[PDB]
């Protein structure tokens, strides 16, 4: 079967500047009898379908903005976007429609360069009606920041927790070109009628020293 | 109608065989098949058109023919020729290919 | 422009059959500019070709060699629609199946993929369907008077993935962040969904999660107040 390779696995641009991907198939998708290259680009957004940009390595397809391009040929191929924007913000495929069975990239992830942004730091005590149900899940929101890379500790009457919280966070924003990460932290309700102060300490590149968001359980 | 195949012929691994058809009515289509897969079409209209998995090793031959290149033991078996015709519809051929 | 819906269930048992449909509008199955593929997604493979069905002068299949015996793309002409059929179902098969369009109009056995169907989360699990429980995640008292406040729901302990979630039945939009889920201990679902809104509309302005877990027909309602 053709092999697709990705030269770039990720690709960090600032807003308006160019970004080219690579592509290279493991024998030549060019047929001679219609001089064409059997190669695809294809871009995909966090939650939604790939959606066809380039076929045949350079045309472009109906409805796809020309900052979108093709280029290189036989099993070496180029995507380019001329001036990226924030909501190409995605994951790019190439893929070989020559021989069967058609065979795609291992993709490339281009993602913005942007300004540092400090998260706005958030906690959520268990709600009551939880808590009558037996379990208690306590909250931390860090809200649209920039780099993705952030520490978020959580403490129960100044003690570190380990093994009882799990963090999720968005994909980088179509818009602002921000993150957003959620951490919950979950005990047993006798649990968490044990102890008193929870706490979220965050340590992010936007803040100068750790912000910690706090609460007392009963009505604070 | 008209059936006249090349016959069960044979040819040695590594080397290329030619597969032949000749059919009375227009022919709009012609499918090449290898026993159950298709090989490719010749359309009247629009041409050659060779299938993703034999682009590699089949190529159009002389006339409505083919022409199978690198063969294998894989590739012994029954081939057909199908004729898509109007008014008299379609006409099948059987060639048998031994390696 | 051709729109593909998709249909049939995610939660497929060990051993038992996967069945999808793809719908087509806008084209015919029989289409001599067309073919019929399902491929599939997952972080481990990546995107991988399932298999194809598409018709010239008689109707053809093509399927992988990591699927044969197993699969099945069967086109309806009556119902304009193509099946997806995977028999002796494994964990290893748990995918995002999409269905799609390859635009074979220049070379009439081969193209792109130009139309994409939405794509249908397959899990394969033995686990029973389990609807959400969903609390709320209320605007702190200590939040910054004419500035910003968070809100959100906690949907937990939800079986098969996914779930959907809707502010004031659709209407805001802005500022909002459903997480992605993470699977928990117990082996059941877990997912936050928060909203930044103006501290200053708290007291005029409600707010209301609308949660849907279509593999269990649950909808859940929560409305999120101070307090």
């Amino acid at each position: 079967d053709i092999v697709m390779t990705q030269s770039p696995d990720s690709l960090a641009v600032s807003l308006g500047e160019r970004a080219t991907i690579n592509c290279k198939s493991s024998q030549t998708v060019l047929y001679s009898s219609n001089n064409k290259k059997y190669l695809a680009w294809y871009q995909q957004k966090p939650g939604q379908p790939p959606n066809l940009l380039i076929y045949w390595a350079s045309t472009r397809e109906s409805g796809v903005p020309d900052r979108f391009s093709g280029s290189g040929s036989g099993t070496d191929f180029t995507l380019t976007i001329s001036s990226l924007q924030a909501e190409d913000v995605a994951v790019y495929y190439c893929q070989q429609y020559y021989s069967t069975p058609f065979t795609f990239g291992p993709g490339t992830k281009v993602e913005i360069k942007r300004t540092v942004a400090a998260p706005s730091v958030f906690i959520f005590p268990p709600s009551d009606e939880q808590l009558k149900s037996g379990t208690a899940s306590v909250v931390c929101l860090l809200n649209n920041f920039y780099p993705r890379e952030a520490k978020v500790q959580w403490k129960v009457d100044n003690a570190l927790q380990s093994g009882n919280s799990q963090e999720s966070v968005t994909e980088q924003d179509s818009k602002d070109s921000t993150y957003s990460l959620s951490s919950t932290l979950t005990l047993s309700k006798a649990d968490y009628e044990k102890h008193k102060v929870y706490a979220c300490e965050v340590t992010h590149q936007g803040l100068s020293s750790p912000v910690t968001k706090s609460f007392n359980r009963g009505e604070c | 109608g008209t059936i006249e195949t090349t016959g069960n012929i044979s040819a040695e691994k590594g080397g290329s065989i030619i597969l032949q058809c000749h059919l009375t009515a227009q022919v709009t289509q012609v499918n090449w098949e290898q026993q159950d897969q298709l090989l490719a079409i010749c359309n009247a209209d629009l041409g050659w058109h060779i299938s993703p998995s034999f682009k590699d090793r089949v190529a159009p031959g002389p006339g409505l023919g083919l022409t199978l290149q690198s063969l294998t033991v894989n590739d012994t078996g029954e081939y057909f020729c199908i004729y898509h015709t109007y008014p008299d519809g379609t006409y099948t051929g059987r060639i048998f290919l031994e390696v | 422009e051709v729109q593909l819906q998709q249909s049939g269930p995610g939660l497929v048992k060990p051993s038992q059959t996967l069945s999808l449909t793809c719908a087509i509008s806008g084209d015919s199955v029989s289409s001599n500019s067309a073919a019929w593929n399902w491929i599939r997604q997952s972080p481990s493979r990546g995107l991988e070709w399932l298999g194809k069905t598409y018709y010239r002068f008689k109707w053809y299949s093509d399927y992988a060699v990591s699927v044969k015996g197993r699969i099945t793309i069967n086109p309806d002409t009556s119902k304009n629609q193509f099946s997806l059929q995977l028999n002796s179902v494994t964990p290893e098969d748990t995918a995002v199946f999409y269905c799609t369009r390859e635009s074979t109009t220049y070379d009439l056995l081969a193209g792109p993929f130009d139309y994409w169907g939405q794509g249908t989360l397959v899990t394969v699990s033995s686990a029973s369907t389990k609807g959400p429980s969903v609390f709320p995640l209320a605007p702190s008292s200590k939040s910054t008077s004419g500035g910003t406040a968070a809100l959100g729901c906690l949907v937990k302990d939800y079986f098969p993935e996914p779930v959907t979630v809707s502010w004031n039945s659709g209407a805001l939009t802005s500022g909002v962040h459903t997480f992605p889920a993470v699977l928990q201990s117990s082996g059941l679902y877990s997912l936050s969904s928060v909203v930044t809104v103006p501290s200053s509309s708290l007291g005029t302005q409600t707010y209301i999660c609308n949660v849907n877990h279509k593999p269990s027909n649950t909808k859940v309602d929560k409305k999120v107040e101070p307090k």
